[PDB]
């Protein structure tokens, strides 16, 4: 089918990035382009970086310049030897006419291009990035160009996880005032709800398979006994030791620590005393 | 040829090569349960298992 | 409603770092503050997209070094870094020297994301260590001693990816220098009186946190399965550990550094209370269905 | 242990408790009656899930409050 | 005659200039102004480094494109 699309976790940063900036500079959040380079191996499309690209606009109507993508192609050959171009991203919704306008003169740079569309927006669980192809269509008059929605996966080399979670343990939490609390108990928060959603969806397969809507296999019923055997999971006596002593081990971590923002308070208040009420 | 202990040299790789299996589907035996599927009688199979220990065998 | 806050359009300081007072840094480079002082600057903070960028950058090195500019601002007592930027530098893991060709390149890059809209200027340099620890060679100290007095505003960063790929944790290394004259631990080198150490911070836009979290939200079982602060242990105790020096020093003091200890000991405490909090979580979410 | 070989179950012995400890058994057969049983414990585990959720926003509200 | 030079760091420095004069001889006058190493000195003409050996000979400009100044940065 087409072709596979391996997205990694660096271009969506480049497009928060552009995006940020430009409403810091701007003020009132504008729309950005920028382009997307990688390696074609085949049948299979990976992306690696993007640079943006520089617009100019005509009346209403937005126009990808050729002689500032020509002079910036050689430039970044020097450092990136196996990347080439595929395609181009910007912020929006739906695909209007305006992106197939855009998109039209980017064919004609590159027969095949790709499409990345980031919403800023979004209100969904969904990835807000959607990857398309183009296709020409065969029917007379004007031929629009269609974009195939395609499946982006989350290939990752060696260093994206050690750098993400790097990164997300702080999210300065402590300086904007949003709570570590907002942050921990919201977190894993999500995971829950997750879970929450696969078994309500195994639980409504069982259920119909019980009533009748769907054919009765008699392999899935089998997973789902031995999945509801194994819920009661280390009722042991050694764990609920292991657990008690975990947390007694806690709490006396937390007492030695209130203690001293006690004794600091402490320490601010004398200080604040000792010039008050009495001389020197 | 045996190694001088009365036991030829395919069944003492055998019973290591038993020794050390064992050790992947118990938590704890004793010498004579260790002895009885290793057709020691009681005595050997504790030097066994402490000459596969020392050496980071088991 | 479940959120509470959530995010239409609404952001706070965090999101009020990236943007350009044109008067205010003119201002601040007029005054020039740090030339009257040594001790200036001790707190660099640096965007995650420059991190990652860095990292990839060492790690198509390989083996050899490569080595590459960045882009920022300071801002009071701290510095800003936002922007990565590698160089097409080419030598031996043991040695590299900055042909015409980087020169050529990075008037070129800066024309072309002056072109862009961006109007960051040079805050330093990135060099990758390829596996000796993160410490500037005598070289490296020379170059540190001519930049930072010839364009006083500068920083340099030293990186191990070798080390960093195989611990697991990122090596990154903020230095500046003391200038020459002012006189006033092998890991370092043999130089550690004319070059110093700072620390490292990190920050993230609000549309970044966002598309962060979401995207790490496909790690689920990780997420509830990890039952922190039994992997973390080493760490804590070595936090412990200064948190009884940094004690001592303020009990001595006293006889300010009780602020700073009051924090730290609230990051442990938190810390150890958040990791309470998911295990306690998980056991109830586990542990009480089906009797 | 020629259960434990064949890989129906995967676990331990402990002679000194005398006991065998399984981290894994196959499901058995399921006859067209018991399924409803099934039906119940999951509903269970949702049901327990949805509370954890609400405890969840009620304490991260509060510290917001606080 | 009022040629300017602009650095990657922002330091503007305005110059004069004889069109005939030695590329030795300019760069000695902006180490004089600024203070810039005698043998150290990159210089970029509208994207290409001047030539040491190659003097000065075509000043054909008045403001506009300006040469900016890089130092040598190397590590080991």
């Amino acid at each position: 089918g087409s072709v596979s699309v391996a997205l990694h976790p660096l271009v969506i940063l480049n497009i928060s990035d552009h995006w940020i900036r430009m409403r810091s500079q701007e003020g009132r959040p504008v729309q950005v382009i920028g382009a997307l380079i990688g390696k074609q191996e085949g049948r299979n499309i990976e992306v690696m970086n993007s640079f943006e690209l520089l617009s100019h606009t005509v009346e209403e109507k937005i126009i990808i310049d050729k002689e500032y993508y020509y002079t910036k192609e050689e430039q970044f050959k020097q450092v990136f030897k196996e990347l080439e171009f595929l395609g181009w991203y910007t912020t929006g919704g739906p695909p209007d006419p305006s992106d197939i306008h855009v998109h039209k003169q980017v064919c004609e740079i590159i027969e095949s291009p790709l499409f990345l569309k980031l919403n800023p927006m979004t209100k969904h669980t969904d990835l807000p990035v959607s990857v398309f192809e183009s296709v020409i269509d065969i029917i007379n008059g004007e031929a629009t160009m269609l974009f195939a929605e395609l499946t982006y996966t989350l290939a990752t080399e060696e260093a994206e996880r050690i750098g993400v979670d790097h990164v997300a343990r702080m999210t300065a939490t402590g300086s904007g005032e949003n709570s570590t609390v907002a942050e921990h108990l919201i977190a894993q928060h999500s995971a829950i709800k997750m879970l929450h959603s696969r078994v309500k969806l195994i639980l409504e397969y069982v259920k119909a398979s019980e009533a009748g809507e769907v054919p009765f296999n008699h392999e899935i019923l089998r997973e789902a006994y031995a999945l509801c055997h194994c819920l009661p999971v280390l009722s042991t006596d050694k764990f609920k030791t292991d657990f008690y002593d975990q947390c007694n081990d806690v709490g006396l971590m937390a007492y030695l620590g209130t203690i001293t923002k006690t004794c600091n308070t402490m320490n601010q208040f004398v200080n604040k005393f000792n010039v008050l009420y009495d001389r020197q | 040829a045996t190694t001088a202990d009365g036991s030829s040299i395919l069944d003492r790789a055998v019973i290591e090569h038993n020794l050390l299996s064992a050790s992947k589907l118990y938590n704890n035996i004793t010498f004579e349960e260790l002895g009885a599927l290793l057709e020691i009688p009681a005595a050997k199979a504790e030097k066994i298992a402490s000459q596969m220990i020392t050496e980071g065998r088991m | 409603t479940w959120e509470l806050a959530n995010n239409m359009q609404e952001a706070q300081s965090i999101d009020e770092i990236y943007k350009y007072d044109k008067k205010q840094q003119q201002e601040i480079l007029a005054a020039k503050p740090w030339t009257k002082d040594h001790h200036y600057f001790k707190y660099c903070k640096i965007s995650a997209l420059a991190l990652l960028k860095m990292v990839m950058h060492a790690r198509s090195g390989g083996n050899l070094a490569v080595m590459g500019l960045m882009l920022g601002k300071v801002d009071g007592e701290t510095m800003i870094i936002m922007d990565s930027f590698a160089l097409p530098v080419e030598g031996t893991e043991t040695r590299v020297n900055a042909q015409a060709a980087a020169y050529e390149y990075m008037a070129a890059y800066i024309e072309n994301a002056k072109q862009v809209g961006r109007l960051e200027n040079a805050i330093g340099w990135y060099h990758s260590h390829p596996g000796y620890g993160c410490w500037l060679s005598g070289i490296n100290v020379s170059t540190q001693m001519l930049n930072q007095q010839f364009q006083e505003p500068f920083v340099a960063v030293v990186i191990d990816p070798t080390r960093t790929i195989s611990a697991g944790k990122v090596n990154l290394g903020a230095f500046r220098t003391y200038p020459k004259g002012y006189k006033p631990i092998e890991d370092f080198g043999v130089h550690c009186k004319q070059y110093y150490a700072l620390e490292v911070s990190y920050f993230k836009s609000s549309l970044d946190r966002k598309l962060l979290e979401l995207l790490w939200n496909k790690y689920w079982v990780n997420t509830l399965s990890s039952s922190s602060l039994l992997t973390n242990a080493d760490y804590t105790t070595g936090q412990v550990f200064d948190l009884s020096e940094k004690l001592e020093q303020s009990e001595a003091q006293l006889g300010d550094k009780l602020a700073k200890a009051t924090r730290d000991s609230c990051k442990t405490t938190i810390e150890a209370i958040h990791g309470l909090m998911s295990q306690v979580i998980k056991d109830k979410l586990f542990n009480q269905i089906n009797i | 242990i020629e259960a434990v070989y064949t890989d129906i179950i995967q676990g331990k012995l402990d002679q000194r408790n005398q006991l065998l400890e399984v981290d894994f058994c196959i499901g058995r057969d399921i006859r067209k009656k018991d399924i409803n049983n099934i039906v119940k414990t999951l509903h269970e585990w949702c049901d327990g899930c949805e509370a954890v959720l609400l405890g969840i926003e009620q304490q991260v509200l509060r510290a917001n409050q606080y | 005659m009022l040629i300017k030079v602009k650095t990657l760091t922002g330091k503007e420095i305005e110059i004069d200039i004889e069109p005939t004069d030695k590329v030795e001889r300019i760069k000695e006058r902006v180490e004089e102004k600024e203070g810039i190493p005698p043998q150290q000195q990159r210089l970029i003409y509208s994207g290409k480094q001047m030539n040491d050996e190659k003097t000065a000979a075509d000043y054909k400009i008045l403001g506009g494109s300006v040469l900016h100044l890089v130092l040598a940065l190397r590590g080991g």
